[PDB]
């Protein structure tokens, strides 16, 4: 389709187009106007990505000004679905107009998935992976290969090959998804991490997850060039305030203080043996300490940074000399008197949340340590373990932490929290203290990120209400509408089974465990469906803890042979290996004439990234209300901090967020309007939120859907299924919700501009 | 710690480790009250911490517990340099410059006294925090 929003052509992919799509176009442009924030809902089951690529793509081609695009998603999975969307896209607009791209684009993930090289790619710790390939392609280690012609140091060659022939130029012309992407490498033996690395300056869009925009630590590396005049993109960004306080979040364990002793007293061995056979570069650091905070090198570093910036980048930084913490023998020696004193502050008999100020101060107290030189802890140790040179990292993986966090509650106050849990009350009774600690507010970080930019996008399909995330960011957008879904058929049935077979008002939130009497119910509740359903149907359980205890006892339960003497069955895994190769099997078995079915949380993995067309999404299932407060008060620690800090409540937000939480795995059942599946839910209290769900989602439930019990709501799914697999081709009030292709719109909406 | 903490109970990080396993500040070492109180009430006796020699003091101990001796004695070398330079100029006249200069001074007296692999200036820094006591008492 080639058609225009008063400004732009349209090169459109599809043939067809949808309704919601040009109401969104009709936004998107009028936002890309008036550079704003605009949150947005919507639905899922339309493709937003055509909707939000084809505009965006034409504008930069259109309007000659915003050279460079910025998409962050929640998944890198998502990338390659963007990777190849835009590069499908590219081909389209291409193949409409012929050849106008002279375009760069590219996703962005991880060094591990884009680290060529064979034995580096064959590490399992992502850690290890990046660092040795940092360390096999390094700095300093190609000095030691270069200057002295040794096997010692060996070296990636996909960054010597990117040195040879990349570091020239750019990929020739391909806006390479990441299979297309990894394929052109490995020919090429290149690397694409560092190929992205250098390409930072010169891909005109660049799509990440949103860790590269809000993860300091990896959001460092910022060039305003692509950045600051550019346009930030967000899609389910609802489950992302977590992950920013997330982002500052910071578990500690003893043992990994004693392996902070096991990294801080090998430090003090390192830096004596190098004192005895250098110290001379050691005092040379030091005057470079005497300097400043030494970003001669300490930036200028292309493989040399050990410790990165875990605090935001580099905004609240001094630069002066650390008083007399200069000298590395005194700067182990207040890190070794401070991992002591975190440990006589780790040792504590009950659960702490001190304050970042007083907590300080009762270090003063007992080690008086200043707070502006200990954010110093990240600079140095960065600076000195290269200077040191080290060859390895895992004693010292403790440290960075600790220069991380040192660093971390040394910047910040008011605003975080640290909590000394003494022992884990799932594992209770036993020595396992935790010193938690982690923001409150989620906008500190997303701040300068709001500061940087003033065109910024944010879309969800589950995003429930619009105006908890301002209240929650404290941020003004332009457009704060939600996007129903143009269905002339039902495609979805939500049920609210508050009652059961018994009729008894069922839940989750009673306890975190089994009574055969609302579990049995549901037990038994659950069979029915694996007859009745087609393959692919999935459970959410609230958590993972309680999904195995549902499990054991339904396996000891008659229930579970006949599900089996149904379908297949696929288990949630902890390693997502065994998980993956469930899901593809499970695909693969729904892709199969024998019958899938898939049992996962709510709060899993599964629904953060993973979507499911018709065939893959057709029977989605809400085990109870998904409720976190099986956890500790440090959730109502930050919603105690919530409460004073913003008017939202507990439940109010709890409901909005489960409901969040549980919309996000709703949406994956949906992959187009040709896709359908019913959405059954199970649990008391699901009644009670009919108006936290998103529009189209609360306008596709009506009033007699709730409190249904699973028996008349089998009848209900019944019929809905045989009519949904009747060929239901209408072909005449299907350009209603089609807009028909590059006629309607064209007609329909110039005719609607009154 | 999980097996050094007594010459009596020696395995006391889970044999209810109530009784204090103090440190007496010449001796270093763990010594459970089933061993230090045989000890001090009669006087300055040694303890058999796996056949040591060290002389445990009359009742003039300090608490130490479970905070990393050896990093605690080097926080008390800190804490001696804390103590020596309890008094010491270092913003008499408001300098952070001086102020961060004359910290590493004190640093480097701790530095040299609590490191003991070539300690030579560490009785220097005695000397020197004589010096201090010196200027000090003077
Ligand atoms: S040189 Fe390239 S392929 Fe080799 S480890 Fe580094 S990033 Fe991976
Ligand atoms: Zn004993």
């Amino acid at each position: 389709m080639k058609f225009y929003i008063d400004d732009l052509p349209v090169l459109f992919p599809y043939p067809k187009i949808y309704p919601e799509q040009y109401n969104y176009m009709c936004d998107i442009k009028k936002t890309l106007d008036v550079g704003g924030n605009s949150i947005l809902e919507m639905p899922s089951g339309t493709g937003k990505t055509v909707s939000l690529l084809s505009l965006t793509i034409a504008y930069q081609m259109h309007y000659p000004e915003h050279r460079k695009i910025i998409y962050c998603s929640r998944t890198m999975s998502e990338i390659e679905k963007a990777l190849v969307e835009l590069e499908n896209l590219m081909d389209y607009r291409t193949k409409e107009l012929g050849y106008q791209e002279d375009f760069r684009g590219l996703g962005l993930t991880s060094r591990k998935n884009l680290c060529l090289h064979p034995e580096v790619s064959k590490e399992r710790k992502g850690t290890v992976v990046d660092e040795k390939c940092r360390r096999m392609t390094n700095g300093q280690a190609k000095r030691k290969l270069e200057e002295d012609p040794e096997a010692n140091v060996e070296l990636c060659e996909y960054h010597e090959n990117l040195y040879n022939i990349e570091v020239e130029d750019y990929l020739p012309k391909g806006v390479f998804s990441f299979e297309k992407l990894l394929k052109y490498c490995e020919e090429k033996t290149l690397c694409p991490y560092f190929i992205v690395r250098r390409m930072i300056s010169l891909c005109n869009i660049i799509i990440y997850s949103y860790h590269y925009l809000l993860d300091p630590k990896i959001a460092e590396r910022v060039s305003n060039e692509v950045s600051k005049d550019s346009i930030v993109i967000f899609d389910e960004a609802h489950n992302i305030d977590n992950v920013c306080i997330e982002s500052l979040s910071l578990d500690l364990t003893t043992d990994a203080l004693r392996r902070a002793t096991r990294g801080a007293n090998a430090l003090d061995e390192r830096i004596s043996e190098v004192r005895k056979v250098d110290s001379q570069k050691l005092q040379d650091e030091y005057e470079k300490l005497v300097q400043g905070l030494h970003s001669a090198d300490i930036l200028t570093d292309q493989e040399e940074p050990f410790v990165e910036t875990p605090v935001l980048p580099q905004d609240l930084l001094t630069e002066a000399i650390p008083g007399n913490i200069r000298r590395a023998e005194h700067f182990v020696s207040f890190l070794k008197r401070l991992i002591e004193y975190l440990k006589t502050r780790m040792k504590v008999l009950h659960v702490i949340s001190e304050t970042p100020k007083s907590f300080l101060q009762h270090l003063k107290q007992l080690t008086f340590i200043e707070r502006k030189p200990l954010r110093f802890c990240s600079e140095r140790l960065s600076l000195l373990v290269r200077t040191l040179e080290v060859t390895e990292v895992e004693d010292f993986t403790a440290l960075k932490d600790i220069a991380t966090f040192a660093t971390l509650i040394s910047t910040y106050e008011e605003g975080f929290l640290l909590i000394i849990e003494p022992y884990e009350i799932e594992n209770a009774a036993v020595p396992n203290p935790i010193m938690r600690f982690t923001c409150l507010d989620a906008s500190i970080a997303i701040k300068p990120v709001f500061e940087r930019f003033s065109s910024v996008i944010i879309t969800s399909g589950t995003i429930s209400p619009l105006d908890m995330y301002p209240r929650m960011l404290n941020f003004k957008t332009v457009l704060q509408k939600s996007y129903a879904m143009t269905l002339a058929k039902k495609s979805f049935l939500p049920m609210i089974i508050t009652k059961g077979s018994d009729q008894v008002a069922i839940s989750s939130r009673f306890e975190i465990r089994n009574d055969p009497s609302i579990v049995r119910n549901y037990g038994s509740m659950l069979v029915e469906f694996a007859k009745i359903t087609p393959d692919g149907m999935v459970v959410f359980f609230p958590s993972y803890l309680y999904m195995e205890s549902i499990v054991s006892m339904w396996q000891t339960m008659g229930i579970l042979d006949e599900v089996w003497k149904h379908k297949l069955i696929l288990v949630e895994t902890p390693d997502a290996q065994e998980t993956s190769l469930a899901l593809e099997t499970y695909r693969k078995a729904c892709s199969n004439g024998r019958g899938a079915i898939l049992l996962s949380v709510a709060r899993g993995k599964v629904s953060e990234g993973i979507d499911f067309d018709h065939q893959y999404g057709r029977t989605v299932l809400m085990i109870g209300i998904p409720f976190q407060y099986t956890e500790s008060r440090i959730l109502k620690a930050r919603l105690e901090f919530m409460r004073e800090n913003y008017r939202i409540r507990e439940n109010d937000f709890l409901s909005f967020d489960a409901m969040r939480h549980a919309a996000q795995c709703l949406g994956r059942v949906l992959r187009g309007k040709d896709d359908y599946g019913v959405m059954v839910l199970a649990d008391r209290r699901f009644s009670r939120k009919r108006s936290q769900l998103p529009k189209w989602i609360a306008q596709g439930l009506s009033d007699a859907d709730l409190n249904l019990s699973t028996d008349m709501a089998i009848s209900n799914t019944k019929q809905f299924l045989r009519t949904m697999a009747q060929p239901t081709d209408p072909k005449d009030q299907e350009g209603v919700s089609v807009w028909s292709y590059e006629d309607l719109i064209k007609h329909q909406n110039s005719r609607k501009d009154q | 710690e999980n097996k050094d903490m007594c010459p009596i109970c020696k395995t006391d990080r889970y044999l209810s480790p109530d009784v204090k396993f103090l440190v007496n500040p010449e001796c270093y070492h763990r010594i459970c009250e089933s061993c230090v109180d045989r000890i001090f009430s009669l006087g300055p006796a040694q303890c058999p911490y796996k056949g040591c020699d060290k002389i445990l003091r009359k009742n003039k101990f300090k608490t130490q517990i479970f905070d990393d001796v050896e990093v605690e004695k080097e926080v008390d070398i800190r804490k001696r340099v804390f103590n020596v330079f309890n008094k010491t100029i270092d913003d008499f006249n408001g300098d952070l410059v001086e102020y961060n200069k004359y910290l590493e001074e004190v640093e480097d007296i701790i530095y040299k006294l609590d490191h003991g692999i070539d300690v030579a200036k560490t009785e220097e820094k005695l000397r020197t925090y004589e010096e201090l006591n010196k200027q000090l008492i003077m």
